[PDB]
């Protein structure tokens, strides 16, 4: 699974996620990419997200709209409600993965729970950096 | 603007990585964030950027999306994308596909031409072509690694 | 003590529209998926079996726009999508874009119960009714005379 | 769509969707019902939902997962959030449909925001009514 979060000059957001799926699938398995409020959501009340992971833990929790309704309902950051998901709620259904994420004001978190994530961010500065593991 | 990409959590393990593969990943990564920077630098849109960026993720054959997509039990790729605008919540989606050479072009070609966010089966490969969208072979999405990954796997 | 609730869609008819035939046989209809709900939860069954037989009841059911009296796509065809989800681990399993399987639900359990996913389409999900030994039905089964004319109507009220 | 929630004796709960679609509907088209966080949905600790309307607005809202959400993180009945839900947030993006509930206490709701919904409900009594419009 790859994706994409954008925040742009007038603090719009957008997400996008693509993916061949999961190695040796069951031919018609449909996991949380192309369902939005699992694995792809975007609203410029909050944030948008692009999640990667068991597909099936992330469709089952519903990963980004919880993230989306944390904010909006308990007035939580993106920091806290990605880090809580991510970290405890989808550790807890025995599910692995991380998410991508960008907030109204342009907070960009990428949480993890595995060994690590293909990832990167560019600013308007022009700053830059990409990571795998730490 | 900001812009933040992922390639999957998917990620080779640490004693199987070497400086080559290393250095191999972060270039990729480089690449599709320079497609994603190009559009936002421009004052182009959020949507235009996310596009770009997942379209060069899906190019990047590192990467599971597009091109290096893993492979399924019967040996074929099928292949889910989306997107979603925060502006008003519009989005567009495919599921079990393998044709379009950027799933995520269809994905936003649905969002755009239709009233629906998801699309399956022919009906989502009859969006792709009225939208003009490229069709590969499944050679063009064939990356030696996923297959043998598959092989592996299949040993069980 | 146990309870059900069921629905047959919200896509009514209009209460000026609705006959007091049409209005008795859609309560009968109603009322024999509150007794395939019952029956399960009387006899000690889990809510997974309750809602799977009620649901299966409104499959069976022409005045319900799921299985038979299914509504037709533009090609005159049917896709039937179905869903469980058992709130004990969040477990689930559905399925969309079928036609054949005679209760799209069953397979949508079959998916939860035969596979480790949550959702499948295509002949992939076809393999798990056939694996599950589920029932297929042909294209006349479902078919209802007013889902049949509704579509020609609908169709022709686009030009 | 069709659907249904149960909880048994202990509290357990389940939901079940099934649906032909949309009539006249582009082939491929994938609505709520088989998305569960969407139009299908069941937690023991807060509800069992089963939901019928324009999917794309149930898809775009979450809207079963919403009413999980709202019952979870600000201590909601199941009645104050599907019936905010399906009354006003439903109403806002101009989608139509309704949906029925059942919370962890065997409290039903049966909310829609369109010209009727048929349904009903039996419980461990016996005790049984059937609807189409607002009255039974
Ligand atoms: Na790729
Ligand atoms: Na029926």
């Amino acid at each position: 699974t790859v994706g994409a979060v954008a925040r742009d000059a007038e603090g719009r957001l957008a997400a996008a996620t693509s993916t061949g799926g999961m190695t040796a699938k069951r031919a018609g398995r449909v996991g949380d990419s192309p369902v939005i409020g699992a694995g792809t959501f975007a609203d410029d009340g909050t944030c948008a997200i692009s999640a990667t992971g068991d597909g099936e833990a992330f469709l089952r929790l519903s990963v980004a709209h919880e993230i989306d309704a944390r904010m909006r309902l308990r007035g939580e950051s993106l920091r806290s409600a990605a880090e809580a998901v991510i970290g405890s709620d989808l550790e807890a259904i025995g599910g692995s993965g991380g998410l991508i994420a960008i907030d109204r004001d342009g907070a960009i978190v990428t949480p993890y729970n595995c060994e690590g994530m293909y990832r990167g961010w560019v600013l308007g500065s022009g700053e830059r950096e990409t990571a795998i593991y730490e | 603007y900001s812009l933040a990409i992922h390639g999957g959590a998917g990620v080779l393990p640490r004693e199987r990585m070497t400086a080559e593969r290393e250095a191999a990943t972060h270039a990729a990564l480089g690449r599709v964030l320079s497609a994603g920077e190009a559009v936002l630098s421009g004052g182009g849109s959020a949507l235009d950027a996310v596009t770009e960026a997942v379209a060069a993720l899906e190019d990047e054959p590192l990467f599971n999306a597009g091109r290096g997509a893993v492979f399924t039990r019967d040996g074929k790729h099928e292949m889910d994308a989306a997107v979603m605008v925060g502006r008003d919540r519009s989005a567009g989606a495919v599921a079990g596909i393998c044709g379009p050479r950027n799933p995520v072009r269809l994905a936003r070609a649905v969002m755009e031409r239709t009233s629906h966010v998801l699309m399956i089966g022919e009906g989502a490969l009859g969006i792709a072509r009225d939208a003009g969208l490229a069709f590969e072979d499944d050679a063009y999405f064939f990356t030696q690694e996923r297959w043998d990954s598959l092989q592996e796997t299949l040993r069980m």
